[PDB]
RNA sequence: CCUGGUCCACCCGUGACGCUGAGGCGCGAAAGCGUGGGGAGCAAACCGGAUUAGAUACCCGGGUAGUCCACGCCCUAAACGAUGCGCGCUAGGUCUCUGGGUCUCCUGGGGGCCGAAGCUAACGCGUUAAGCGCGCCGCCUGGGGAGUACGGCCGCAAGGC
RNA sequence: UAGCGCCGGCCAACUCCGUGCCAGCAGCCGCGGUAAUACGGAGGGCGCGAGCGUUACCCGGAUUCACUGGGCGUAAAGGGCGUGUAGGCGGCCUGGGGCGUCCCAUGUGAAAGACCACGGCUCAACCGUGGGGGAGCGUGGGAUACGCUCAGGCUAGACG
């Protein structure tokens, strides 16, 4: 919430090519072949996202986190395994909205296994069983880490880059979940019902930006948290 | 024409009790109070899902039988009230209403329609004194049906008008039992008539 | 050249709109400002304004779209649905006032250029004249 | 509380090495009389389960209609494809005077008064998706003056 | 050597002088015709050799008109982007040809690819429109009969419209 | 006095027997070669009814000559290309005229028919009376936004 100057590192866009014409409301200029965020524009559409936010959050709304970006897949990893939003980390599978039902029937097949990994009954119906069920829970971990919590359909969904995850996108689109998302040069901001323009590449945007916003949650809902151990992520 | 011949099988046929003998429609010998399947050797077989022609066709039938109308005067009857103002359903049952041998019936001077026109016919009705003879007269608001004086001694017409007494008629008919008469007051409106006829079925197969 | 000027500024419009563009500028004419005047006081823009390019004056036209929607697509409602020339070079169209069309039975609006000025289908039926029917927006 | 009624049911085949297989696909549409109405294709190996999935696709496609006296607020006209419908408001005591299609998809709607006309392509599913989009496409004056408030 | 079109920069001059275009007129690949010339290679027709059930073909050896030139005819075509011309409007990215410029790039003209909105029955089109508009011309109205018959015009003829 | 057509789908109305790509039916799709709701007969049913069918012709549906209201990349359809005649169409500003355009007043628009109301033959068909109409054209007066014309001006099209 006083991200004001702080903002070292997010004005970064894409370079000349591979952008969006859409976008250019955002731009400030292009230095060096390389597309530059209006700064302003930024911290305007911040107050009215983080007001969102706040707003989706003391009301006690479940907010979905989307990474695969392989830049933001161990922060959002975290950021979310805070105040108990679920994640999308792994990749996005098709129909995790629009088809909710049958993959709320894969969490169901695993926390059956998690189950059955609790019981004695690990030794029964031998070895071959133990392996088979042993790497579907490990893939069945792998891929619905995060996606295990949402018991309904979530009230929002937060992206970090909507053009990688056009799908999640989509489907939000299609079941009428406003739909936030970190933008860049190269995304569609007509599809984001409410725009973070800043940069999906490096660490640093994603980090703040996250941490920023995790940091809203729990102070919408009090109690707030300690620094995020994410700093650490910068490697 | 009139169809003349069985009267009960289109009882059966519609689907829906007819009253075209007047009594033993009521009584349990109507062949649809023990029959409701449609005539024929292929009555009790299992029914098809009708065409949309064909729910209209029965329904228009259905309403055309109930007077006994022949084909030629009721889709006259219908074209002239299409070409008034007003709402073409309601008018055409207005004027259906208004056919002298229908008010005779409706004013309970004949058990059936069909009897009502054997006694139009046969010049035992007459309309504001003068003697009338025609089934298709039409009715004004405010003409007195009576009953000629010298058939008042008729035994058919005593005993029809011996059950009367007692008997409620129409909310747009008057009835007279000792002058044996009536008048025609208004026009009757939808909500007057209890007709198992969906006229909007009838509008739209004439649309056709 | 421009073979119909006017159909030009409404096919401009038309254009423009569909993109959801901010302004378009179309070249000036008294003829085409007193069209825009009705536009904008009939609430299908929020207004026109003289301007200059780089040698000559044109019209800036503001234009105006519905609020954002929901779900799939979420490009907002056009407040201009349809803008269609009708009395065109080559064929035009005259009315008289018993001629004048109501427009999708009231909610549109027919631009007619009669002796009195240019008038709208029901400023016209008021004024109790007729003349060329410009163009139909709704 | 809502009516269902199928437009249309068609069989449908695909070439297989020893023969032809048949899929069943039907179009439903379900009203409550009041305003609103709904579209669906469902197909299926069987018929019944086709109908079943017509419904169902068609309560999950909702259109809201702006009655206005048993009719239409104004006259419309829709291209889906080569198909077109052209709808026109009619006073009371007209009747619904329409295809079988559009017959039944305003009816259900709770239209009782209107005058339709398909244009170009007859086909049952081009006119039902251009029927809807016109319903879709309906403007009542309050929606006129709300989007010229400024 | 003679000569046509075109593009850019300067913003210099005229001051609506514009667009299209039934007729008319002219140009119009190849093949074909006339007169004269030329004739290496190729090559219809044709002469043979093979193949084949036969082989009036494909394959092989020859070979004339022709292909070439001058002049005059002929008016056809998958004469094709199977998309008439002109003007305006409507996201961009990338490759390229050619100018101009503060020469990372910008701007203008042309040739391609991918794609916004939109269009299309779909394939696909998408600032080189098949999008949105306007003007003018041409043409279509089920298939066969048939681009045949008759008539007319043109042509030496083949034949064309 | 009750009859005539139909009963595979379009299209309302189904069974039995005979026949065996025969005999036949058929507006279009089509039916018949052993078990035909399609032929022929029967029973039954559907539709009209002093009529019912058939044929012919006209409009309709047919947005299938598309003014309203269509098209031409691959479905029928862009001319092989150009130059250009007539013709069609014509950027911005001011003024004159008022030809197109528009308005008012008025004349004309016979009757019958059509529409509406009342009335006369017991109803109706039929008929009478009254009412309302209406484009177009003539005349008088008026308007000038647009199109037209004339006079002038401008430079964004075009040309140099
Ligand atoms: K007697
Ligand atoms: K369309
Ligand atoms: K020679
Ligand atoms: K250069
Ligand atoms: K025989
Ligand atoms: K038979
Ligand atoms: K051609
Ligand atoms: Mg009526
Ligand atoms: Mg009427
Ligand atoms: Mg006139
Ligand atoms: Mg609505
Ligand atoms: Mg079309
Ligand atoms: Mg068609
Ligand atoms: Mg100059
Ligand atoms: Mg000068
Ligand atoms: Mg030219
Ligand atoms: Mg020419
Ligand atoms: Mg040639
Ligand atoms: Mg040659
Ligand atoms: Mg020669
Ligand atoms: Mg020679
Ligand atoms: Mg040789
Ligand atoms: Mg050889
Ligand atoms: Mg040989
Ligand atoms: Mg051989
Ligand atoms: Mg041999
Ligand atoms: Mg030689
Ligand atoms: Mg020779
Ligand atoms: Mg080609
Ligand atoms: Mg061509
Ligand atoms: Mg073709
Ligand atoms: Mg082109
Ligand atoms: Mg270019
Ligand atoms: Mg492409
Ligand atoms: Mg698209
Ligand atoms: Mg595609
Ligand atoms: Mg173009
Ligand atoms: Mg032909
Ligand atoms: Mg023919
Ligand atoms: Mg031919
Ligand atoms: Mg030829
Ligand atoms: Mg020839
Ligand atoms: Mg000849
Ligand atoms: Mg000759
Ligand atoms: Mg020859
Ligand atoms: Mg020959
Ligand atoms: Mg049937
Ligand atoms: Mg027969
Ligand atoms: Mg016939
Ligand atoms: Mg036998
Ligand atoms: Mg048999
Ligand atoms: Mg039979
Ligand atoms: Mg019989
Ligand atoms: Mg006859
Ligand atoms: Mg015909
Ligand atoms: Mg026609
Ligand atoms: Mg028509
Ligand atoms: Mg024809
Ligand atoms: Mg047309
Ligand atoms: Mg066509
Ligand atoms: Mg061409
Ligand atoms: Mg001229
Ligand atoms: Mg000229
Ligand atoms: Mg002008
Ligand atoms: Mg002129
Ligand atoms: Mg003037
Ligand atoms: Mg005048
Ligand atoms: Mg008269
Ligand atoms: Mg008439
Ligand atoms: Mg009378
Ligand atoms: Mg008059
Ligand atoms: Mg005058
Ligand atoms: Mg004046
Ligand atoms: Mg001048
Ligand atoms: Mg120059
Ligand atoms: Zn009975």
């Amino acid at each position: 919430t006083v991200k004001e100057l702080l903002e070292a590192g997010v004005h970064f866009g894409h370079e000349r090519k591979r952008w969006n014409p859409k976008f250019a409301r955002y731009i400030y200029a292009e230095r060096n072949g390389i597309h530059i965020i209006d700064l302003q524009k930024t911290m305007e559409e911040l107050e009215r996202t983080f007001r969102f936010i706040e707003d989706l959050a003391m009301r006690g709304g479940t907010i979905l986190f989307v990474g695969t970006k392989k830049q933001a897949q161990d922060i959002v990893r975290m950021e979310a395994e805070r105040a108990g939003m679920p994640y999308v980390n792994q990749r996005w599978l098709g129909g995790m909205l629009t088809n909710f039902k049958t993959i709320s029937q894969r969490v169901h097949r695993l926390e059956e296994l998690e189950a059955l990994f609790a019981s004695p009954e690990i030794e029964e119906r031998p070895k071959k069983e133990q392996v088979r069920l042993k790497h579907e829970l490990e893939r069945l971990q792998k891929y619905l880490s995060g996606f295990r919590l949402l018991k309904r359909l979530p009230d929002a969904i937060f992206v970090v880059d909507p053009t990688k995850e056009a799908i999640a996108v989509r489907e939000a689109r299609k079941l009428f979940i406003p739909v936030i998302a970190l933008a860049d040069t190269d995304s569609d901001p007509d599809l984001v019902d409410y725009i973070i323009p800043g940069n999906d590449d490096a660490i640093r945007s994603i980090q703040l930006i996250l941490s920023r916003a995790v940091d809203l949650i729990i102070q919408a809902r009090g109690g707030v948290v300690e620094p995020s151990p994410s700093y650490a992520l910068v490697q | 024409g009139r169809y003349i011949g069985p009267v009960c099988r289109l009882c059966r046929r519609e689907g829906v009790k007819l009253y075209l003998k007047g009594e033993r429609c009521y009584s349990p010998k109507c062949a649809m109070e023990r029959r409701p399947y449609p005539p024929g050797q292929h009555g009790q077989k299992r029914a098809r899902r009708p065409s949309d022609y064909a729910v209209r066709l029965r329904e228009k039938q259905k309403l055309r039988r109930i007077y006994g109308i022949s084909e030629r005067q009721f889709r006259n009857l219908f074209e002239e009230a299409s070409k008034k103002k007003g709402v073409t359903g309601s008018v055409f049952l207005g004027l259906l209403e208004s056919r002298l041998d229908n008010v005779v019936y409706r004013l309970g001077f004949a058990v059936s329609r069909r009897q009502a026109r054997q006694l139009v016919r046969h010049g035992h009705i007459t309309v504001n004194g003068r003697r009338v003879d025609l089934p298709s007269y039409r009715v004004r608001p405010g003409d007195e049906i009576a009953v000629a004086e010298k058939s008042r001694n008729l035994e058919l017409i005593r005993q029809n008008l011996e059950a009367m007494k007692g008997r409620k008629v129409g909310p747009w008919l008057s009835l007279d039992v000792e002058g044996m008469k009536g008048k025609f007051l208004r026009l009757p409106d939808r909500e007057d008539l209890a007709l198992p006829v969906n006229e909007q079925l009838v509008i739209e197969f004439y649309s056709r | 050249m421009l073979t119909d000027p006017i159909a030009d500024m409404l096919t401009r419009i038309r254009n423009a709109t569909r993109v959801y563009k901010e302004s378009t500028d179309v070249p000036a004419s008294r003829f085409k400002e007193e069209i825009l005047r009705i536009l904008a006081r009939e609430g299908f823009i929020k207004g026109y304004e003289r301007v200059d390019v780089d040698g000559k004056p044109y019209l800036r036209v503001y234009l105006k779209y519905g609020p954002r929607r929901q779900g799939p697509d979420p490009r907002p409602e056009q407040v201009i649905h349809h803008i269609r020339r009708i009395s065109k070079p080559g064929r035009r169209v005259y009315v008289g006032v018993k001629e004048i069309p109501r427009v999708r039975r009231g909610l549109g609006i027919a631009i007619l250029s009669t002796s009195k000025g240019v008038l709208t289908d029901r400023e016209a039926r008021k004024l109790g004249v007729g003349g060329e029917l410009i163009c139909e927006v709704w | 509380d809502f009516e269902e009624k199928m437009i249309l049911i068609r069989r449908t085949a695909r070439m297989q090495a020893g023969g032809r297989r048949f899929r069943f696909g039907a179009l439903v549409v379900v009203g409550d009389r009041q305003g609103r109405v709904g579209l669906g294709f469902g197909k299926a190996p069987e018929v019944p389960l086709a109908v079943q999935k017509a419904g169902y696709y068609a309560r999950r496609n909702m259109v809201e209609v702006p009655l206005q006296n048993g009719t239409i607020p104004h006259e419309i006209e829709v291209e889906f494809g080569a198909s077109k419908i052209v709808l026109k408001p009619a006073a009371p005591g007209t009747g619904v005077i329409a295809g079988a299609v559009p017959r039944a998809i305003l009816e259900l709607a709770g239209v009782t008064d209107i005058l339709t006309k398909e244009l170009g392509s007859r086909n049952p599913i081009n006119i039902a998706y251009a029927t809807m989009e016109a319903l879709r496409q309906l403007r009542t004056k309050a929606d006129v003056e709300r989007l010229r408030k400024g």
